């Protein structure tokens, strides 16, 4: 039906995106305001 | 030879009913940001601001003029709220409670109205998350402000959480998402699918280093 293949395509679309930003990079080591709990 | 002191006063620290050209510019602004969803509000607020707005237009509520029907809405609302019901009669009973205000008066309260709300100044994206328990993504409003970063809820503009920039160890973006990494305050990252990831972390970026260059001097 209708919502079955909706669900099936949701799914594979949830698992494209959790797989796909494993690729991101990382702008920064470290955000120089950022402040440790202990210290803010 | 006149009287300058018989008009709607009031000032702070944002604007001033004294300076008709500044506070012309500044409502401009503001309402262009609302009409057009640079700053994203709920219907009730909508129809409050566009109330304020006849009033400026048309001058005081006139009940057997200004009617549903009367209103081409499209100019009035952001165009999430044009089909929803009872939008006109929303807008017009603002309007008329502005009674016989002047278009400074409903000009200064118009802005007053737009910085009152939390997401005033805000640059936000459509983006999608995770649903709670559902492998499913769902559309939400991220933001970014000059201080922090912020999850809004895109039918209702409820602010749904706020992390201060200080919070945020570091992000990374991917042509299609965009991570926020929290490091001590929280154990998981915050992923959201988006195509405008470079944009997001660059505002993030150059709002950090206004911060920075704070400490400076």
């Amino acid at each position: 039906g209708p919502k079955l293949l909706m669900i099936i395509h949701d799914r594979r679309e949830f698992a494209k995106f959790e797989k796909e930003k494993m690729n991101a990079k990382w702008d920064t080591q470290e955000n120089p305001i950022y402040k440790s709990p202990i210290n803010n | 030879g006149i009287d300058p002191f018989t008009k709607f006063f009031y000032s702070d620290q944002n604007v001033d009913s004294r300076d008709p050209v500044q506070l012309n510019l500044l409502y401009v602004q503001a309402r262009d940001d609302i009409l057009n969803g640079s700053h994203p509000v709920s219907f009730e607020k909508a129809c409050e601001f566009g109330g304020f707005q006849a009033q400026i237009q048309f001058g005081p509520h006139v009940e057997h003029k200004h009617k549903p029907g009367f209103l081409d809405l499209k100019e009035f609302l952001p165009k999430e709220y044009i089909k929803q019901r009872g939008a006109e009669k929303r807008i017009f009973q603002e309007h008329k409670n502005c009674g016989e205000m002047s278009e400074i008066e409903a000009k200064v309260k118009y802005v007053k109205l737009a910085r009152s709300l939390r997401t005033y100044g805000v640059s936000f994206f459509l983006v999608k998350e995770k649903m709670k328990g559902k492998n499913k993504l769902v559309p939400r409003l991220l933001g970014i402000t000059k201080d922090s970063v912020m999850r809004v809820d895109e039918k209702t503009k409820e602010v749904l959480q706020e992390w201060p920039l200080t919070t945020v160890k570091r992000w990374a973006a991917s042509p299609k998402s965009f991570t926020l990494d929290f490091g001590e305050y929280q154990e998981s990252y915050y992923s959201v699918q988006t195509t405008e990831g470079e944009q997001i972390s660059q505002l993030i970026a150059g709002y950090i280093d206004i911060i920075l260059k704070k400490k400076q001097s």
